[PDB]
RNA sequence: CCGGGCACUCUAACGGGACUGCCCGCGAAAGCGGGAGGAAGGAGGGGACGACGUCUGGUCAGCAUGGCCCUUACGGCCUGGGCGACACACGUGCUACAAUGCCCACUACAAAGCGAUGCCACCCGGCAACGGGGAGCUAAUCGCAAAAAGGUGGGCCCAGUUCGGAUUGGGGUCUGCAACCCGACCCCAUGAAGCCGGAAUCGCUAGUAAUCGCGGAUCAGCCAUGCCGCGGUGAAUACG
């Protein structure tokens, strides 16, 4: 963890701060899973990348301190049998 | 011991009672190379052989050892036919070693919580003859009893 | 009050250097107290012997820095000039200071 | 006598017998002992109902404990699951949450082994 | 290793974390002694021919 | 034992320092 | 004014100064029994005293460093052994059969690659 | 610490020293036993050292290199992922199951190595990781450093426990562009299996085995319990 910190990539932090004061909001795809989320992210739909594709994740307020990659899982399982 | 008669390690005599057989016993209480613990345990035993018993604890030791010393045991020999159990008497050297060993091994089986009391009481009970370590001695001589049948195969 | 610090990877030449500076000083001037070996500082490398995988079977090497100290109390301008021009070192290193 | 929830410790020591409560131990014990100014080497068996009430009333009040604690750790986990997050899946599927390695022994969190053929 | 790899190891900038020792004989990333800038195979190779100054094989 | 990081033995073994093995001499 | 000996066991080194008196012994500026307090074998450090019969004839000034408490002790033993044999070196008479004049060559054997502790070997597998 | 000496310890170069060379016994000799030597014997202990060859052994992924093969790609750059997956199965290990033990306090004794792009004394802030400050050292000259077991004192009283610390919740620290996947560390909480392990099976002959700590290489940091080393204490047992 960090504190003097709270790292977020400027790529989407741009387009998010932008989708606040535009008045309009829609579907935004980032490769940044290292970043942290919120507060102005909430209500937005971001497509994170698992290495394979961009997965839509709806953003709500208890998703807060979490990196984006937490909601975009990298592996595929479904068990053995 | 292919070539050699594999001669015996000579032990430096004790500091306090001044005896080889003590040290040889001390070493056998020694877990993981701690001698301090070994002797501080052993010596505390004689502290217990005193206020408890009136005799002179070294003398207990030399006796409880002599009581626990197996006179004959049964080892094995491969012959035309099966592998057997043949009675032979234990060498003087071996008597000692076996005795020292059982002494401790029985000792650490007794329930009394502290180390030095276990060796106290076992060395007492051994001396007086009713020791668990002595059970083993008898029980070994007893195996040499049963197989006195095959006693003609001895080397 | 001027002290010379000697280093090098070979003690056969190192000592053979510190020996020359002794009479590039002693005979050549004021008193200079004899060669004192400092402890040797040893870099060591222990490495796997073959290119692929045999993880036991390591060869190891070392690089040894040997140090030799010699002190000089009183300056003579023949000692100094000797210690400047008359240098005959090779793979040996040398230092000096006023302090 | 009994502190938060029921949780009766007894005999033994006092500062030890405090561990036996859910939410407390080692540190939190040796703490409330001098902040109610009670001897820790005393045995909960004997002591004034006075030092007993000072003791209960402090602990029960300072921090949350067995009932509400368990339910609070409970609720955190629930939140981690169902938010959809990755720490949440590993709670959902009963698997280890913090890095480590599931190709081999996860046993504590996987259960006993359930063997299969080759 | 490959060329673009032995190369890219020298173009060091962008986030100085990415820089990594690579051996200056091979191109070999793994087991590269800091002192020599040689990988473990080369250091055994050069040490043996007396081309490593004051470097002798030890024993004790 | 050497695996309890909350004791002197643990901390030493792990090589670290803290409230249970404070640095002093 | 005094007598001297050198001894070492296993990286431990001992300097032994023997001057006559009550028999007071000093180790590293400490009474023998404070420094070595509570150690079984301590009194075996000076055997050759009792063995040569000088009891309360000599005080002792001893410095010691290197190794560890218990190897230092056998190093001091060789000090007394060698010091005592300076004063009237007829003391060779009964010292050497007691063995007190020999140094213990026994030290830590090193560690060997592919082994674990230098003899101790990694567990065999076969499968 | 100062004067002062280096005598000793030591430091690190150079020689010395044991050769079955001496005595008795055997013996045809070579050797073998035994003796007294001496610090040391019967190659003193430990290295480095590995014959002609063997396994069509290992490695085209260190490198080199014949042949075959790809050529807007089988080459090249990037962002992210994966090598860290988990019903399970095996190898090598660390930590244990406790009272010759655990905890706290006080108190001792090492060696080998590393460090002025680093090692960091000492003071302050913080329970702490750590963060402020900040002197010394190109280093037998300052630092890493506390060695640990041990010792003394006190506590625990045989209990799944002051045993054991896996798991999980919360709170933070540091490196790093960045610690979701995948970091190490500190604190609070949580305290799992485990009460000496079926058939089976490994190591070790002496300063060894056990046991206790310490350094280094790689390295930003680190999954090191690994490896290569260092010394502390220190057994048992070999008829055959
Ligand atoms: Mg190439
Ligand atoms: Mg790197
Ligand atoms: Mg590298
Ligand atoms: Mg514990
Ligand atoms: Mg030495
Ligand atoms: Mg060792
Ligand atoms: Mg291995
Ligand atoms: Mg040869
Ligand atoms: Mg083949
Ligand atoms: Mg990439
Ligand atoms: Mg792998
Ligand atoms: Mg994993
Ligand atoms: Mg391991
Ligand atoms: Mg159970
Ligand atoms: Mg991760
Ligand atoms: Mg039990
Ligand atoms: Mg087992
Ligand atoms: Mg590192
Ligand atoms: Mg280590
Ligand atoms: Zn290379």
């Amino acid at each position: 963890s960090l504190k003097k910190g709270v790292f977020v990539d400027d790529h989407l932090l741009e387009k998010v701060l932008e989708l606040n004061a535009k008045g309009e909001k829609r579907l935004i795809k980032t490769w940044s899973r290292r970043s942290t989320i919120v507060p102005e992210m909430v209500g937005h739909t971001i497509a994170v990348y698992n290495g394979k594709q961009h997965v839509p994740v709806y953003i709500t307020e208890n998703m807060v301190g979490h990196k984006l990659g937490e909601f975009a899982p990298t592996r595929t399982y479904r068990g053995h049998g | 011991a292919r070539r050699r008669r594999a001669e015996v390690r000579q032990l430096q005599p004790d500091l306090v009672y001044g005896d080889v057989l003590v040290t040889a016993f001390i070493n056998k209480i020694m877990r993981d190379g701690k001698k301090n613990l070994a002797a501080r345990i052993f010596y505390d035993a004689c502290k217990i052989i005193q206020e408890k018993t009136g005799q002179e604890p070294l003398k207990v030791f030399k006796q409880a050892v002599e009581n626990v010393k197996p006179r004959m045991e049964v080892r094995s020999r491969r012959v035309g036919g099966a592998n057997y159990q043949v009675p032979m008497e234990v060498s003087p050297r071996r008597q000692q070693s076996l005795a020292l060993r059982w002494l401790v091994q029985a000792a650490n089986q007794r329930p009394e919580r502290r180390a030095a009391v276990r060796i106290a009481h076992e060395l007492m009970d051994a001396a007086e003859g009713k020791g668990g370590a002595v059970k083993k001695k008898e029980d070994v001589e007893r195996m040499a009893e049963a197989n006195r049948a095959y006693a003609h195969y001895r080397w | 009050k001027i002290r010379i610090k000697l280093r090098g990877f070979d003690h056969k030449t190192l000592d053979a250097s510190a020996q020359k500076i002794v009479e590039a000083a002693r005979r050549s001037g004021a008193q200079v107290s004899g060669p004192i070996p400092l402890p040797t500082r040893v870099r060591r490398f222990t490495v796997i012997r073959g290119p692929f995988k045999h993880k036991d079977s390591r060869e190891h090497f070392e690089l040894r820095t040997h140090n030799r100290l010699v002190d000089i109390i009183n300056p003579n301008r023949k000692t100094i000039e000797q210690l400047m021009t008359l240098d005959l070192p090779t793979g040996v290193e040398i230092e000096i200071k006023t302090v | 006598a009994r502190i938060a929830g029921v949780e009766i410790p007894r005999n033994k020591r006092v500062d030890v017998a405090l561990t036996y409560i859910y939410g407390i131990g080692k540190a939190r014990a040796k703490e409330a002992l001098e902040k109610t100014g009670i001897n820790p080497a005393t045995r909960v068996k004997d002591l004034t109902e006075a030092e007993v009430v000072r003791l209960r009333e402090y602990v029960e009040n300072t921090w949350k404990l067995e009932g509400e604690l368990r339910a609070e750790v409970a609720a955190n986990i629930k939140r981690l699951m169902d938010i959809g997050c990755y720490r949440g899946l590993r709670h959902r599927r009963g698997l280890p949450v913090r890095g480590q390695r599931t190709r081999t022994n996860a046993r504590t969190r996987k259960g006993p082994r359930k063997t299969v053929a080759a | 290793a490959r060329k673009a790899l032995i190369e890219k190891a020298k173009r060091t900038p962008k986030f100085k974390v990415r820089a990594y020792t690579r051996c200056v004989r091979c191109g070999r990333a793994r087991s590269v002694y800091r002192f020599f800038g040689l990988c473990r195979i080369c250091l055994r190779e050069l040490a043996h021919k007396g081309q490593l100054p004051g470097v002798r094989k030890a024993s004790w | 034992g050497k695996g309890d990081r909350r004791t002197r033995r643990g901390k030493i073994w792990r090589g670290t320092y803290g409230k249970y093995r404070p640095r002093k001499k | 004014e005094q007598y001297y000996g050198t001894g070492r066991r296993k990286e431990a080194v001992a300097r032994v100064f023997l001057r006559p008196g009550n028999g007071k012994v000093t180790v590293n500026g400490q009474d023998f029994n404070e420094y070595f307090q509570g150690l079984v074998r301590a009194v075996a450090a000076l055997e050759p005293l009792r063995a040569v019969d000088a009891l309360g004839h000599f005080d002792a000034y001893i410095t010691v460093r290197g190794g560890g408490k218990s190897g230092q002790i056998d190093a001091i033993k060789l000090g007394i052994a060698r010091a005592l044999v300076q004063y009237n070196p007829d003391y060779r008479a009964k010292l050497k059969p007691l063995g007190f004049l020999t140094r213990d060559a026994r030290v830590v054997e090193r560690k060997k690659y592919g082994k674990h502790k230098a003899r101790r070997a990694p567990q065999y597998s076969k499968r």
